[PDB]
This record gives structure tokens, C-alpha cells and sequence, in this order.
């Protein structure tokens, strides 16, 4: 309502672009990732936890890691980028970095992985209702091949539009963000790790 | 003042719903954040001595008050500032197990348990720069943030 | 007299507000090195 | 906000209108599909889904209460202008007799040669 | 004027709409008293009173018909998608077994976990 | 989220004396200080 | 005051404890009279009265 913008001087116009920038930027997420996550993996695909051995340190997902990269060259897959939920981030980086001597077996560092990421997940409570994405579950990761089977498609990127006000009520302008987009994913570009 | 007034913000809530052609939207939500409660309270202590005791007894004076004072001002500071830490109930997020429980450890390997909470802090975003614990465990708290 | 008096008159009272940090996370936009972006308003 | 310095408690400036009410989403059961652009009383609304759906879709129906133009009546029951008309789920049918029947509208356009009239929705009753 | 300088007849031109209807003012009674952006029957009337008031203080309701979001519902009725609710006063809650309570709206959305749902307002019969 | 509020550090002072006991003065010395903390800056490790 | 522009509305912050209360002041009746210092019972209060009270006259009690 007008007088809802005019009194109460902290809200603004402001607070709801904000808020409509941080939920597009969060379903852009949701749309792009989400199928890696949902898609049902079969068993060429997962790779189970090779670092089992019996007391390894926690960077034994190195060995799990190093697997999955083998298993990427064979069928020529050639993951290059990785996945995976923030709370298993230090030990895919103490894998990923010149992990430490372990009775004296000097692991050296994976290499071919140009960047990581860490899609956990997005949460907002609107109203009364509660909205989340889910991030990456804890406990997996993903090798992934890049831009070559996965395609994003832009119709329109994002049109923020003021609508039908009321005068009658003396209500402001509805304010409508729309947007026309798609995603291509693949099976062929991805591995599943444990861990 | 005696009580610290608490700080004020808006934010926005919308989700973008997939949208049929046919489907009417659904609007947004606003929300208040409103900052925490600080309050300052008074301590106070002292004495009561008769002017014999000032008289006769050569070895009183008023500088042991001094002392006795300086003493207990800076151990109530410590401990009014760091006794909410260590009496606090601390629920199950918290509370990092001996990681060191490795069997045939060198005790250095309390390094683990501290390597957990290096990693605890980090899942969760509170990454704790400082640690704080009883001396008795200086020795090995030196060794695991040493070269072990 | 007691302060205790003056204390439901916040008026009277000097009000300052405890700093914090208050907001919310900025969220940025993972999926790009990923995928491929093709750009057509006629799709 | 998650990790943050403090504890801060959270103010939910409650709101109503979560939207306009024109159309309502429904998700067909096992034993209705939609056309677009047609009447189907789906889970006590009765509107004009906007959407084609087989059974286990998701289809939307309209409730704007505007005027709507329409063919699949009862042709032995003559709609006469003014009349009420409600919806027979067994048949599937407009119908001027009440009976059990879902009171849906009222009519502005008499039964023309080829069955075809013009009504308003009235509201969910 | 009043002191008019020359003789003259005024002719009305009558017109019945007055307001666009979507909001109602009334007057709080006694035993009445209204919280912001909340569902309450006043004098006949079911709205979400869009300003705080007491007794015989004066509110504005919203019935506006468009979808509301609302949990204030006796827990114990599911109110699956679909079906219609009244307003029982002497609860103040929305229930499912009419009686004499009044006929407030059907649900879009049906009863989530957190006992929330959307809803559909009827306009008032 | 650990803030230390300081109004009045420490002030010592002489007081009451009833010289009908022949009684020096009474020392007081007090201040006014606050603290604000929370468990989200905390873990709690073992040995 | 008289001449306020605007109304207002007072705050009377109390405080209950008022005087020491060391000496209680009291009233002479017609069968009662008073010495300096010297004890008197006047009107349940026991105490030393400080002034020379005639009846209907002020004294000041400890």
C-alpha cells in the first residue's frame, strides 16, 4: 500500500528488488544444478568409497577421488570440475592439496580438477511458508565435464515490470519479475562420488 | 545506559514459483531482524575496620586494601567476561569429541581432535581464530599447534 | 531517589543501539563455468 | 543468516494476499484428464483449465467470474437467458435442473440453433 | 453562492457507483477488538482487517475474494485442497463443519504441516 | 559477538566513620560493566 | 503551568522513603504539656521532646 512506502520510512523499493535479485539468483541455482543432483545414477556412473583401507585419514577420499578420475578416462568421460556440499570442503581440498606424509606414503596431489564448487543448499520463509533448495547432500561430490553437455538456454534473462495498481485502495503498483529459461543436462559429463 | 537498545532491519521474501501461463502469481513476504539486548550491571565490595586495628596493628595499612582490591577487580573481570563460555550448556553442535581417541596415540594427537574443531568451525561459519583452555593441557595444546 | 524510577521513562533515558551485524547472505550464481550459455529471445 | 556473530530474532510482518485468486492450480487424480481450454470441476473448482492434462498433471483452472462462452449443455434443456445453471459431474454437462447438481453461473445468452451460451461463473459456493 | 447574482436551477446527474467495494469501514462493538492483516466477522462482514482497533473504534476490511494465506483452523479438520470452510465466531477459527458458522471460502492449498493454507474468499452470502 | 561494555570502571572511595566508635572510614570501591556473549563463536573441545 | 500552549500529562515518579525519621512530629493535647529534653508519651510515640510544648503548642520528639 501507498502509505505503507510513505510512513514507514525503511521500507522502500529497494528491500523488494534486493529480495527478487537473491531468489532469481537462487532458483538460477536450483534450475542449473538441480538436475545433477536428482538424476539417477547408474552404476557405470557411481563410484563407491575406495578410501574404505581400514584407519586412513579423513583425506582418504583423495584415493575415492583419484578412482573416479580413472574412471572418468576410462569411457573418456574427463571430469575437470567438482561438486560438493561445503561441509565435506577441507577434506576434498586436504585431497585436492599436497595432503600430509602417512606412514610415509607422500600422496601426491590430484591434479585436472580446475576448480571446485559448493552448492549447499537455499532457504528462505516467506509468509508463512518455508522455500528451500536443496544444496549438495553431505557425503557426495561430483565430477563433472564442462559446456559440452550441459546447455543453458536464455529466452528472456529477467523483466522486472510494475502491473495493475489500485487507485480505488490507493495501492501501489504490483511489481512482477518474470523470466523465460531452460537448462540441457546430461549423463554422459558427470561421476558421483561417495564421500 | 543501563540497558543497550537493540538494532533494527527489513528484508524481502520471494521465491519465483514455476509459472503456468494460465497461473495467477504468488506475491512476496517482508520480515523485521531485530539485533540483540545488552545490559550493564554494578559490582561493588569494601570494608569496615575499626582505627584500634589501623593503630596497633604496625603491619595493616591500607595498601594490603589495595592489593586485595586490585586482586579481586581483575579476577571478576575474567571472570564475568569468560564465565558465560565456560558455563554455558552447550548443545551437541558444539561440543567436538576427542578425536585423538585413536588407539596408541602420542599425545600430541589431541592435534586430531583439534584438527576437528578446525574443521567444525568451518563447516558451520564460526571459524574460531583463538582457543582458550586450563594450563594443564598447555603442553600438548603447544605440540599439536607445533610441528608434532 | 532510585534509578529505578527513570526506568520504564525511556524517554529520559539516553537510548544507544548495540551494533551487530544484521542482514542476510548474499547469493551468487554457482552453475556458470559449467554450463554453456546460448541467448535467444525467439527459443 | 547462518553463522552469524549474534542471535537475532526474527519479525515476520504477516501479510493475507498471497495473490489475485483469478486461477487456482489443481493437480488431476487417476481418474481426470483436462483439455485446454474447457470445464472440469476438479477438486471442488470449476473453471477453465488453461492447460492440456492427463491424469498425475498439473493443470490450472481460471475462476475470474467473467462472462464465458460454452457448448457442452444438455440440448433437450433449453437455456433461456437469466436462468441459473449448474454442473452435472455425472454426465459431465451443463444443466438448468438443480437436482445435486454444482450451481456454476448464470446465463446471458439464451440456447442459440447450435447449443452454444454465453454465462458469468458464479462464485466457489 | 448564496447571494447568488442571477437566478438558476441545479440539475443532478445520478450515479449509483460509489467505491470499487473491495474494502469495507466498520465500527468496532464492544466485545470487538481487530489485530493487523487478521480474518474477522464484523457486523456480518468477514475481512482481513487491515488496521489495529478496539471498541468502538473504526477498522478497514479487505474482501476482496483474491487467495489469503491463513492457519488459524481447528488442527483436529484436515482441510484438504478443495473444501470449503467456515468461519466459526465462537471459536474465532476456521472449521469444516458448518452448522451455523459462516461460509468463508474454499481452499487452493490444503493443510501443510505447519497447519497452513491457501484459500479462496467468497464474496459474502 | 563478544562485546565488553564499560560505564564506570573502578572508583574507590572513603565514606561513613562514626566517631562515636572511633571507626575509620568505610572503602568502597565499585564499578559498572557488561558483558555480551553467545554460543556463536564457540566449540567446546575435550582433552 | 497556567499559561501552557500544549496539554500535558504529568509523571510523578514516586519514592517512598521521605525523611529520616529520627525525630517524629506530633501535637499537644489539652491535658498534656512539655519540657525541654525530657521524655513524653505523645500520641503512642515515646521520645525525648526538644521543645517546651504547651497544650494545643509544638514540640519536636526523638
Amino acid at each position: 500500500t501507498k502509505e505503507m512506502k510513505d510512513f514507514n520510512q525503511t521500507f522502500s523499493v529497494e528491500i523488494l528488488n534486493k529480495s527478487i535479485g537473491e531468489s532469481y539468483n537462487a532458483l538460477l541455482n536450483h534450475i542449473h544444478l538441480s538436475p545433477i543432483i536428482n538424476f539417477n545414477y547408474k552404476a557405470s556412473n557411481k563410484t563407491a568409497f575406495k578410501g574404505e583401507t581400514n584407519d586412513p585419514i579423513w583425506l582418504g577420499i583423495w584415493r575415492t577421488l583419484t578412482q573416479a578420475q580413472k574412471d572418468t578416462v576410462i569411457a573418456k568421460r574427463q571430469g575437470n570440475i567438482l561438486m560438493a556440499s561445503s561441509a565435506d570442503q577441507i577434506e576434498i581440498e586436504m585431497a585436492l592439496n599436497g595432503g600430509h606424509l602417512l606412514n610415509g606414503s607422500m600422496y601426491p596431489s590430484i591434479k585436472n580438477i580446475s576448480t571446485v564448487i559448493y552448492y549447499d543448499g537455499w532457504e528462505v520463509t516467506v509468509g508463512k511458508k518455508t522455500y528451500s533448495y536443496k544444496g549438495v547432500t553431505p557425503g557426495k561430490g561430483y565430477l563433472i565435464r564442462p559446456k559440452r553437455g550441459f546447455k543453458e538456454l536464455i529466452k528472456r534473462d529477467l523483466t522486472t515490470e510494475v502491473g495493475n495498481a489500485d487507485l480505488s485502495k490507493l495501492v501501489e503498483n504490483q511489481i512482477v519479475g518474470h523470466c523465460y529459461r531452460g537448462a540441457f543436462a546430461a549423463v554422459e559429463e558427470n561421476v558421483q562420488e561417495i564421500s | 545506559p543501563q540497558v543497550m537498545d537493540a538494532k533494527w532491519a527489513l528484508q524481502g521474501n520471494c521465491v519465483f514459483l514455476e509459472h503456468i501461463e494460465g497461473e495467477e502469481i504468488k506475491f512476496g513476504t517482508i520480515n523485521a531482524e531485530n539485533g540483540p539486548v545488552a545490559r550493564i550491571q554494578t559490582y561493588a565490595t569494601g570494608f569496615e575496620y575499626t582505627k584500634e586495628m589501623k593503630d596497633f596493628n604496625q603491619t595493616f595499612s591500607v595498601e594490603i586494601l589495595n592489593k586485595s582490591i586490585g586482586e579481586s577487580y581483575n579476577a571478576l573481570l575474567n571472570h564475568i567476561h569468560l564465565s558465560p563460555i565456560i558455563n554455558f550448556n552447550y548443545k551437541a553442535s558444539n561440543k567436538t569429541a576427542f578425536k585423538g581417541e585413536t588407539n596408541d596415540p602420542i599425545w600430541l594427537g589431541i592435534w586430531r581432535t583439534l584438527t576437528q574443531a578446525q574443521k567444525d568451525t568451518v563447516i558451520a561459519k564460526r571459524q574460531g581464530n583463538i582457543l582458550m583452555a586450563s594450563s594443564a593441557d598447555q603442553i600438548e595444546i603447544e605440540m599439536a599447534l607445533n610441528g608434532g | 531517589m532510585t534509578f529505578s524510577s527513570t526506568s520504564n521513562l525511556k524517554e529520559l533515558l539516553r537510548k544507544v543501539v548495540l551494533d551487530v551485524e544484521l542482514g542476510r547472505e548474499q547469493v551468487q550464481l554457482l552453475y556458470k563455468p559449467i554450463y554453456d550459455s546460448i541467448a535467444d529471445s525467439n527459443l | 543468516f547462518k553463522g552469524q556473530p549474534t542471535p537475532s530474532t526474527i519479525t515476520q510482518i504477516t501479510r493475507a494476499k498471497i495473490s489475485d485468486g483469478k486461477s487456482v492450480r489443481v493437480i488431476l487424480s487417476e481418474g481426470e484428464s483436462t483439455k485446454t481450454q474447457q470445464f472440469y470441476l476438479i477438486n471442488g473448482f470449476f473453471g477453465v483449465a488453461m492447460q492440456d492434462g492427463e491424469k498425475g498433471d498439473e493443470v490450472t483452472l481460471q475462476i475470474e467470474q467473467a462472462e464465458y462462452e460454452t457448448d457442452n449443455i444438455v440440448t433437450s434443456e433449453a437455456f433461456e437467458a437469466g436462468k441459473l445453471i449448474y454442473w452435472d459431474n455425472t454426465a459431465k454437462k451443463f444443466t438448468t435442473t438443480s437436482a445435486s447438481n454444482r450451481l456454476v453461473g448464470r446465463v446471458t445468452d439464451g440456447k442459440d440453433s447450435n447449443n452454444v451460451i454465453w454465462f458469468i461463473l458464479l462464485p466457489q459456493q
